[PDB]
DNA sequence: CTAGTTGATCTCATAAGGAGAAGGAGCAGAGCGCTTGAGC
C-alpha cells in the first residue's frame, strides 16, 4: 500500500529544493528493488543472487 | 502372483468398519510386494491397470515412497457420500465426472487443472477443503483421498510399535507364527497382520524361512 | 562348459554365445583380490577409478587428499598374486597438484596420452600423460562434483562439467571455451553423463530431483525432464525423491540409470524418457556427493554395480534382481569400474585402498593345510 | 564459540561437527559431505575450537 | 504468522487438533468474543502435538 | 471516412537499566501397555 501524498508532504525550501519525505525515498528504494527483483526472476538469475 | 490378486487380499484385510465408512480402503504398494515376489513386474501390472480405471494410487506422505492405492469404484461412491451436504459438494462432483474417468497421473498442474480440466481459482479451495486436492507445490497438488489423516497417524504408529516388539524380541528375532498366535497389541488398531506384510514391502525384514515356519530380521 | 565348447567346434552356437555365456559366468564368480592386490598410496580415501578405453591396461585414482595415482593391471611378473602397481603419481611434491580433494577422474578416449582431473578445488585440469604435467587449467565459481568427455564422439571434444551452481558448465578441449552454459536446473549438478550413442546427448542430474536430457547443440532448453509416474506433459517432473547423484548409460546407451539419496534406482528409456519400471528393491544411497557406478558390458545380460553402503551391489539391469553383494570393503565405497575384456571390477572406497574382484572357479590342482576344523575331540 | 567449520578436505563452509565426549576424556570431529573424522585426547577443559587445532596441525604434522 | 503457521498444518493447512472434542468445545465456550484468549489457549494446547 | 500536421509521450542513444513476559532446555518423575516371567 502506497501513501497519498498528505501523508509524506513534499516541502518546500526556502527557493525551491523540493526534498521528499523519508517514506518516500523508502518508497523509491522499494520500487527499484522490486523492479530489478522482476527483471531478476524474469531473466536467468542465480539461486543465492535471488535469495 | 499377480497384481489383480494381490491387491485384492490386501483389500480383505482392511477393517473396513473400523472407520466408520468414511475413508475408502487403503492398501499400501508397500504390501503388494509382499504378496509378488517379483517387484519388478508388479509396478508393471499396476501401471496398466491404473490406466486401465480400476484403481487408484495415491500418494501419501509417511515417507518418500508413500504410495496408497484405493479401489476407483468405492473412491467414486465414496465421496459423493462425504461431499454432499456440504459447501465444497459442488465442483467436487465436477471433478469427479471430469477429472478422475480422463487422467491417472498422481499429481496435478497448475496449468493442466486450470485448462484441461476447466477449473476456476475459487472452487478450487473447496476441493482442498475436504481431502481432494493436497499441495504437491505451487504448480502441482497431488490427488488426495478425504480423511486420511486418521488412517495414516495409526500407521506410522503402528509401524513403530511391531519394530520396536521385534527388536525387544530376545536375540533380535520373532517367528512369524508367534505373531499370529499372540493377540495383537492394543497400540496398533489396525492389524498386525496389516503391518507386518508393511515390513516386507518396506525391507525392514527379511522373510527368512526355516524349519519353524518362516523368520523376520532386522537387515544386517 | 565342455558342451559350450563342443557346440562351438562343431557350429550348432554361434561362437558368440560361449563367450557371452562364459563372460557372465565370470561376473557372478566375481571374489576378492585371489591374485591381485593394489599398491596402497592414497593416505586418504579414494574417490574415483577409470580404466583407460583402449587395451584397458593403466587405471587412474583420486583420493580425498588431492593425489592422483595411475596404476598397473597386469602380471608383469611369472608368479601370480601380482601387486598392481603405480607407474606414477602426482603427490603433494607436484607443483600442479590438487590443493584439495580430487572428486573424479578421467581418460581422455581415443588415446591414453591425456587424461582430465577435476577436484574440489574448483578447477578441471588437462594433464599429459607421458610428462605428468598439465596443459590447460580450468578454474570455476563454484566447487566441481562431477566431469564427463563423450566417449564415442569424434566431432567435437567438449568436456560436461557439474559445480556446485546450479547451471551446467561446458567446456571445449579445442580451444578455451568454458562459456557455454546450460540453464534449466535449481540446485548443484551432482552428475554429468554424456550418450554413448549420440554424441551431443548430454545427461545432467542435479539435486532438484530433476535429470534432464540436453543436447548440446540445440540452442533451447532441455530435451526430456525426466519424470517418476509417468504422467502427461518445468517446476516439476521430478526424476527422483530426494538428490539424484548418480548417472550411469547402459552399454548401449539406449536406457538411463540413475541413483540418488531416495535409497531408489531408476531405469529411464533414453529417447522418450519414460521410465521402464524396474523396481531394483533398495538401493542404500546416502552419498551427499557424486556416486559412481558402472555396468557390465559384453555379457549374456548386462549387470550393474552401485555402491551400496560398505559393500557393492549387482542387479541385472533389465530383470532387476539382486545378483550378490560383495562384502569386501570396511568403510563406504563411493567408485566402482568394470573392466570389460576380464570381468573385473575395482572399487574405491573411504578406507584408503583400491580392492579388486577377480572371478574365482579357477583353482590350481594339487599333487589346503589351513582349511580344517580345530574342534576338539 | 562457532561448532559449524568449514572441512580441510572438501571445502564446505559450515561442514564440520564436533562431538563431546567428557567421560572418555577424548572427542571426535566430523565432516558431513565427504565425512572425514579425527579423535583427539581431550579433557574438561578442552573446547571445540581445540579439538580443530590439533587436529589442523596434525593435518599439516602429516603434511611433512 | 509464526502462531497461525504451527496451529495449522504444513502441508495440508488444516487444524492440527480436531474440533469437535470436549476440550477445544469448553475453550471456545470460554473464549466467546475473546479471540485473543482463544488464540493463546490453542496455541499452547496444539504446540505439543508434532 | 482520409491524409497531413501538432503536440504529448515514450524509448534509446555516448561519455555504572529494569521489570516483566515469552521460549526453550534439560532433567525429573509418574503412569502404563507390554513383555516377560517365574514362584505356589
Ligand atoms: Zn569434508
Amino acid at each position: 500500500p502506497v501513501p497519498p501524498l498528505s501523508v509524506r508532504p513534499a516541502v518546500v525550501m526556502q527557493g525551491s529544493a523540493r526534498n521528499q519525505d523519508d517514506l518516500t525515498h523508502k518508497l523509491a528504494d522499494i520500487v527499484k528493488i522490486n523492479n530489478q527483483l522482476r527483471r531478476n526472476e524474469q531473466n536467468g538469475a542465480a539461486a543465492h543472487v535471488i535469495a | 502372483g499377480s497384481a489383480r490378486a494381490a491387491v485384492s487380499e490386501l483389500m480383505q484385510l482392511f477393517p473396513r468398519g473400523l472407520f466408520e465408512d468414511a475413508l475408502p480402503p487403503i492398501v499400501l504398494r508397500s504390501q503388494v510386494y509382499s504378496l509378488v515376489p517379483d517387484r519388478t513386474v508388479a509396478d508393471r501390472q499396476l501401471k496398466e491397470l491404473q490406466e486401465q480405471g480400476e484403481i487408484r494410487i495415491v500418494q501419501l506422505g509417511f515417507d518418500l515412497d508413500a504410495h496408497g492405492i484405493i479401489f476407483t469404484e468405492d473412491y467414486r461412491t465414496r465421496v459423493l457420500k462425504a461431499c454432499d451436504g456440504r459447501p465444497y459438494a459442488g465442483a467436487v462432483q465436477k471433478f469427479l465426472a471430469s477429472v478422475l474417468p480422463a487422467c491417472g497421473d498422481l499429481s496435478f498442474q497448475q496449468d493442466q487443472m486450470t485448462q484441461t480440466f476447466g477449473f476456476r481459482d475459487s472452487e478450487i479451495t473447496h476441493l482442498v477443503n475436504a481431502g481432494v486436492l493436497t499441495v504437491r507445490d505451487a504448480g502441482s497438488w497431488w490427488l488426495a483421498v478425504p480423511g486420511a489423516g486418521r488412517f495414516i497417524k495409526y500407521f506410522v504408529k503402528g509401524r513403530q510399535a511391531v519394530l520396536s516388539m521385534v527388536r525387544k524380541a530376545k536375540y533380535r528375532e520373532l517367528l512369524l507364527s508367534e505373531l499370529l498366535g499372540r493377540r495383537a497389541p492394543v497400540v496398533v488398531r489396525l492389524g498386525l497382520t496389516y503391518h507386518v506384510h508393511d515390513l516386507i514391502g518396506a525391507q525392514l525384514v527379511d522373510c527368512i524361512s526355516t524349519t519353524s515356519g518362516t523368520l523376520l530380521r532386522l537387515p544386517e | 562348459m565342455l558342451g559350450f565348447l563342443s557346440a562351438r567346434q562343431t557350429g550348432l552356437e554361434d561362437p558368440l554365445r560361449l563367450r557371452r555365456a562364459e563372460s557372465t559366468r565370470r561376473v557372478l564368480g566375481l571374489e576378492l583380490n585371489k591374485d591381485r592386490d593394489v599398491e596402497r598410496i592414497h593416505g586418504g580415501g579414494i574417490n574415483t577409478l577409470d580404466i583407460e578405453p583402449v587395451e584397458g591396461r593403466y587405471m587412474l585414482s583420486g583420493g580425498s587428499d588431492g593425489v592422483i595415482v595411475l596404476y598397473d593391471l597386469e602380471n608383469s611378473s611369472r608368479q601370480s598374486y601380482y601387486t598392481c602397481k603405480a607407474v606414477c603419481s602426482i603427490g603433494r611434491d607436484h607443483p600442479d597438484v590438487h590443493r584439495y580433494s580430487v572428486e573424479t577422474v578421467q581418460w581422455y578416449p581415443h588415446d591414453t596420452g591425456m587424461f582430465t582431473s577435476s577436484s574440489f578445488d574448483k578447477t578441471l585440469k588437462v594433464w599429459d600423460t607421458n610428462t605428468l604435467q598439465t596443459a590447460d587449467v580450468f578454474n570455476f565459481e563454484e566447487t566441481v562434483y562431477s566431469h564427463h568427455m563423450s566417449p564415442v564422439s569424434t566431432k567435437h571434444c567438449l568436456v560436461a562439467v557439474g559445480t556446485r551452481g546450479p547451471k551446467v558448465q561446458l567446456c571445449d578441449l579445442k580451444s578455451g571455451s568454458c562459456s557455454h552454459i546450460l540453464q534449466g536446473h535449481r540446485q548443484e549438478i551432482l552428475a554429468v553423463s554424456w550418450s554413448p550413442r549420440y554424441d551431443y546427448i548430454l545427461a545432467t542430474a542435479s539435486a532438484d530431483s530433476r535429470v534432464k536430457l540436453w543436447d548440446v547443440r540445440r540452442a533451447s532448453g532441455c530435451l526430456i525432464t525426466l519424470d517418476q509416474h509417468n504422467g502427461k506433459k518445468e517446476s516439476a517432473n521430478t526424476a527422483h525423491n530426494g538428490k539424484v547423484n548418480g548417472l550411469c548409460f547402459t552399454s548401449d546407451g539406449l536406457h538411463l540409470l540413475t541413483v540418488g539419496t531416495d535409497n531408489r534406482m531408476r531405469l529411464w528409456n533414453s529417447s522418450n524418457g519414460e521410465n521402464t519400471l524396474v523396481n531394483y528393491g533398495k538401493v542404500c544411497n546416502n552419498s551427499k556427493k557424486g556416486l559412481k557406478f558402472t555396468v557390465s558390458c559384453g555379457c549374456s545380460s548386462e549387470f550393474v554395480f552401485v555402491p551400496y553402503g560398505s559393500t557393492i551391489a549387482v542387479y541385472t539391469v533389465y530383470s532387476g534382481e539382486q545378483i550378490t553383494m560383495l562384502k569386501g570393503h570396511y568403510k563406504t565405497v563411493d567408485c566402482c569400474v568394470f573392466q570389460s575384456n576380464f570381468q573385473e571390477l575395482y572399487s574405491g572406497s573411504r578406507d584408503c585402498n583400491i580392492l579388486a574382484w577377480v572371478p574365482s572357479l579357477y583353482e590350481p590342482v594339487p599333487d589346503n593345510p589351513a582349511f580344517e576344523d580345530a574342534w576338539s575331540s | 564459540l562457532e561448532t559449524q567449520f568449514t572441512c580441510p578436505f572438501c571445502n564446505h563452509e559450515k561442514s564440520c561437527d564436533v562431538k563431546m565426549d567428557r567421560a572418555r576424556n577424548t572427542g571426535v570431529i566430523s565432516c558431513t559431505v565427504c565425512l572425514e573424522e579425527f579423535q583427539t585426547p581431550i579433557t574438561y577443559l578442552s573446547e571445540p575450537v581445540d579439538v580443530y587445532s590439533d587436529w589442523i596441525d596434525a593435518c599439516e604434522a602429516a603434511n611433512q | 504468522t509464526m502462531k497461525v503457521l504451527r496451529c495449522v498444518c504444513f502441508f495440508c493447512s488444516k487444524l492440527l487438533v480436531d474440533s469437535n472434542n470436549p476440550k477445544i468445545k469448553d475453550i471456545l465456550a470460554k473464549s466467546k468474543g475473546q479471540p485473543k484468549k482463544r488464540l493463546t489457549h490453542v496455541y499452547d494446547l496444539c504446540k505439543g502435538k508434532n
